[PDB]
């Protein structure tokens, strides 16, 4: 998701 | 081997961004809560704290030479700030979904930004208007970067494609009688994270989900694969090249930074720490100084  | 001699470390929530001040002894670091953090990386203290945005804060940057920063939210918004006066002087507004990277221009009026929502704008700072918007891109841009020397944008998306655009037709929109992709550059099998050029050679760096940084060469027309740096075992964050060393520099979810030759590919230098990933690395423009952030702050750091 490359949400961090 | 290489040893890492730290110069500065910051401790705070997650990291994001970092960027160098040209001339300063400054970095910015933007964080996953929302607040950036201006650094005295000399006196190692805290000079100012910026609180403009909603969410991560993934894109910071100095203008080169105006006492100007720019930074790109989870909240969409590019906002640009005057350090002296300590004011948000506007927000940039257009994109509809993450900010994931935003820089000045080294000579035109221009911010480059890039975002999930497929795009990559540019906008004139001094005038405050969107003057383009690059698509072609079929998932999140993760990264954009304006090259050195040419009107050149490269740019890294979760699409598995690295994009290089020609925006000489950009500068030139108005002249007398708009930005195109000149180069597609497959080979990922998974999303690319990050990108950079070369300071002075046709050399263009990637790194991806698929653990790998891989090395593409160009010339005027033709650019193509020429190497991969293997090692990293989780996502690659972001990658650069040494500007004043044939060396390659890469950072990792795998909890490591990465040195690697710039002529093999092969691995140089490990550096590894116990409990954070790392999501971005940066170098200063002059010196052999080097700033990455992660889980728990920012390091910044000297390689001999």
């Amino acid at each position: 998701s490359h949400e961090d | 081997s290489m040893e890492m001699l730290t110069k500065f470390e910051s401790r705070s929530s997650r990291a994001k961004g970092v960027a160098f001040h040209p001339t300063q002894p400054w970095i910015l670091t933007s964080l996953h809560n929302g607040r950036i953090q201006l650094w005295d990386y000399r006196m190692g203290t805290l000079l100012d704290r910026f609180d403009g945005h909603d969410g991560p804060v993934r894109g910071i940057a100095f203008h080169p030479t105006q006492p100007l920063f720019v930074s790109g939210g989870d909240d969409y918004k590019v906002n640009v700030w005057n350090y002296k006066s300590r004011k948000l002087l506007f927000s940039l507004c257009g994109h509809m979904d993450y900010v994931r990277v935003c820089t000045f221009h080294h000579e035109y009026p221009w911010i480059l930004s890039c975002s999930d929502d497929q795009t990559i704008r540019i906008w004139n700072w001094q005038s405050r208007n969107c003057i383009a918007i690059l698509t072609g891109h079929s998932h999140y841009v993760m990264c954009a970067a304006f090259h050195p020397s040419e009107d050149l944008i490269v740019s890294a998306s979760l699409d598995q494609t690295v994009r290089v655009w020609d925006i000489s037709g950009l500068r030139m929109k108005n002249a007398a009688p708009d930005a195109i992709v000149k180069f597609v550059l497959e080979g990922h099998d998974r999303g690319v994270n990050w990108c950079a050029f070369h300071p002075t050679l046709p050399l263009i760096l990637s790194a991806g989900d698929d653990r790998l940084v891989k090395l593409w060469r160009m010339t005027a027309s033709k650019a193509w694969e020429v190497d991969t740096c293997r090692g990293h075992f989780n996502n690659v964050s972001c990658c650069l090249f040494h500007p004043h060393q044939e060396l390659i520099l890469s950072a990792s979810e795998d909890k490591t930074i990465r040195v690697w030759d710039l002529n093999r590919r092969t691995a140089v230098q490990t550096f590894r720490r116990d409990n954070d990933r790392f999501w971005f690395i940066t170098v200063h423009p002059k010196l052999n100084l080097f700033a990455a952030a992660h889980d728990s702050g920012v390091m910044v750091f000297k390689l001999e």
